[PDB]
């Protein structure tokens, strides 16, 4: 419709995969499609899985103790290899006793037929495996950090101001929570529809983009809300975009990747976040933001993405940089 | 002489569920503090964590 | 939302705490329940009749 967003500013994606040709992969992740599954779905294949396992071997139960014939009534003249077995619903709880190991003992298991050991022994090794694969399963899901994502928190819309003299891409990026990210990593792509000489036509290319460090490095150290920018040098996609080219329909869009182990789990998680052409403010720079107490700071997330406006030529940067270096060459 | 939810008195004949269970005066009583041992114990997990 | 995070961050004093609460509440919550459903059905004042328990 009017402009598809490739990242929604949620961090969850928008592309559309079409004409797969499913060769059963989605299925045989039993375990993977579990732990993408929500909880309520994740308990519902949980009781589904743990029931029809119950009544299963519970008919198995039944089925024995008719075949042996000894839940019609009896005096004295026959065993039961199951005792107490005188009901479908008795064997039903007595299947339940099997698998979970509660194990009540009114329903014993005799030593008379040895068709009721070997299902036992079955009964027994499967209910192992089915509470070893939920473990699996549940401990996955409890390991699960994609909800430590949401805490990230980026600005609602970028800037573009002078600093140090050049042309800098600005952004804002925060943490919520009081526990740390280990090892983070920020970085930053451009997506543009770019055509090449050669004949080539991309739909939407993706340049990757310097993060503008100390050390040009992707490490960042993310403690407190910090104005994450990147260098417009000669070989930045964005050396050419005018102040008036800023419109809607214009194909851009900034990807943000802000990774990092989280300490508490171990677990990677990945923060993204797209501006789009129009949500961009040109040249305003950023409020201040960490303020100074008694002995402490203070971050003030009130004041989190506010820009005030601070004059700046309305010039695209091939102008700027080339119009500064023949101001000085003529000096 | 323990504890009895009902009462004790007339040889603890309170608990009979005949001409049905709602009409047992100290049943309903029972069914009114399902509800709150319900919330105790589904908050204070919720609570403590916090 | 992230409470399994929010566990994990707290101290062993507080998470036993809420273990113990945890494992307690269920067992003492359903504990009403096998308590009425029994006292509903009858099979609780005791006596030499018809009828037949379901929880014994
Ligand atoms: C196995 C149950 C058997 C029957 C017994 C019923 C009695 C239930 C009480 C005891 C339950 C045990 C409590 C364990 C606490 C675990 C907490 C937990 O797992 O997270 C709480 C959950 C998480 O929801 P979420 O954040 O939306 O899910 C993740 C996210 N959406 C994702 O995609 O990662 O939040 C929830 O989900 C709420 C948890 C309450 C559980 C109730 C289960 C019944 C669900 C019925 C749903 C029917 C309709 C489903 C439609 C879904 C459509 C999407
Ligand atoms: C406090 C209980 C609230 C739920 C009551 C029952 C609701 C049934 C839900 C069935 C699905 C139908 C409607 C869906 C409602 C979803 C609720 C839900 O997700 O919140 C559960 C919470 C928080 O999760 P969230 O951040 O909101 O999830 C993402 C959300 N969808 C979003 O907007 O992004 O998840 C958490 O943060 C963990 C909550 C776990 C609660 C466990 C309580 C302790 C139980 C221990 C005792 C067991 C009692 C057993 C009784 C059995 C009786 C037979
Ligand atoms: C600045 C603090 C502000 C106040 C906030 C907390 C308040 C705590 C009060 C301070 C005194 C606490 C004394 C508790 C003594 C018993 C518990 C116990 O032995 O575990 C104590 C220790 C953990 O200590 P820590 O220093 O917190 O751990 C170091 C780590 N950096 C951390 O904090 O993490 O544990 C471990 O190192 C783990 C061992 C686990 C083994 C325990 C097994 C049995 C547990 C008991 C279960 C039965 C409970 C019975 C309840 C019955 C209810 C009816
Ligand atoms: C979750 C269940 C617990 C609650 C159950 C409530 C309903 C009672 C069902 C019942 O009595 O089952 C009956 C059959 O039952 C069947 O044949 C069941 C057929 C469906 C089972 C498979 C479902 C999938 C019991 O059958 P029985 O005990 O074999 O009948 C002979 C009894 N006699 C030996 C005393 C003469
Ligand atoms: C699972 C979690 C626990 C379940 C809750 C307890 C279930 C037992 C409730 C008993 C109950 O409601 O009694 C019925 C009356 O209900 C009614 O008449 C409905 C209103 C009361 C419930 C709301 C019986 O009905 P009755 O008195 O006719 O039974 C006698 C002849 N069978
Ligand atoms: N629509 C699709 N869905 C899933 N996988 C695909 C799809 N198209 C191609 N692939 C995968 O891409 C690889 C080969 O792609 P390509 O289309 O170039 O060759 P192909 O003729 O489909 O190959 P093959 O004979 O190995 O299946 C294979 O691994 C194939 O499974
Ligand atoms: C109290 O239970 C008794 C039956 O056990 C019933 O009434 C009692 O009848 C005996 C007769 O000897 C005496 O104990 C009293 O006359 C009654 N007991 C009382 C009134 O406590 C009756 O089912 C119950 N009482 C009532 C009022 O319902
Ligand atoms: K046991």
């Amino acid at each position: 419709e009017r402009r598809a967003r490739f990242v929604s500013k949620k961090g969850n994606c928008n592309v559309a995969h079409k004409n797969i040709r499913e060769q059963g992969r989605f299925l045989q992740d039993v375990f993977t499609t579990l732990v993408d599954l929500k909880w309520p779905h994740t308990l519902l294949i949980f009781t589904m899985s743990f029931l029809c396992s119950w009544l299963l071997f519970a008919m198995v139960w039944w089925l024995i103790a008719f075949a042996h014939g000894d839940l019609a009534p009896g005096e004295g003249t026959n065993v039961p290899c199951v005792t107490s077995i005188h009901s479908f619903s008795s064997a039903f709880l007595f299947s339940i006793e099997v698998q979970v190991t509660i194990g009540f003992g009114g329903r014993m298991v005799t030593e008379e037929c040895p068709l009721a050991i070997l299902i036992l022994i079955v009964q027994n090794i499967v209910g192992l495996m089915i509470n070893a694969i939920m473990l699996g399963c549940i401990f996955m899901k409890t390991a699960q950090a994609h909800r430590r994502a949401e805490t990230l928190i980026f600005s609602k819309h970028a800037v573009i101001t002078l600093r140090h003299g050049r042309l800098c891409f600005m952004l804002r990026v925060g943490d919520l929570r009081k526990s740390m990210i280990i090892s983070a990593t920020i970085h930053m792509q451009v997506v543009r529809k770019t055509t090449s000489p050669e004949g080539e036509v991309v739909p939407l290319h993706q340049v990757d983009i310097p993060m503008e460090n100390g050390v040009g490095g992707n490490s960042i150290f993310l403690v407190a809300p910090l104005i994450i920018y990147h260098v417009i040098d000669s070989n930045s996609p964005l050396y050419d975009l005018a102040p008036s080219d800023l419109h809607h329909h214009q194909d851009l869009e900034i990807i943000v990747i802000l990774e990092g182990v989280v300490e508490t789990t171990g677990i990677t998680t990945q923060a993204r976040t797209s501006y789009l052409a129009d949500e961009i403010l040109w040249g305003q720079r950023f409020v201040p933001i960490v303020a100074e107490e008694d002995g402490r700071y203070s971050v003030d997330y009130s004041k989190f993405g506010n820009t005030v406006k601070v004059p700046t030529p309305l010039c695209t940067a091939r102008q700027l940089d080339e119009d500064r270096s023949l101001l000085d060459a003529l000096t | 002489m323990p504890l009895a939810f009902c009462g004790t008195e007339n040889h603890s004949a309170a608990y009979r569920v005949d001409q049905g269970v709602l009409n047992n005066g100290c049943f309903v009583d029972a069914l009114n503090v399902v509800p709150h041992v319900f919330l105790l114990f589904i908050t204070f997990p919720i609570l403590f964590i916090g």
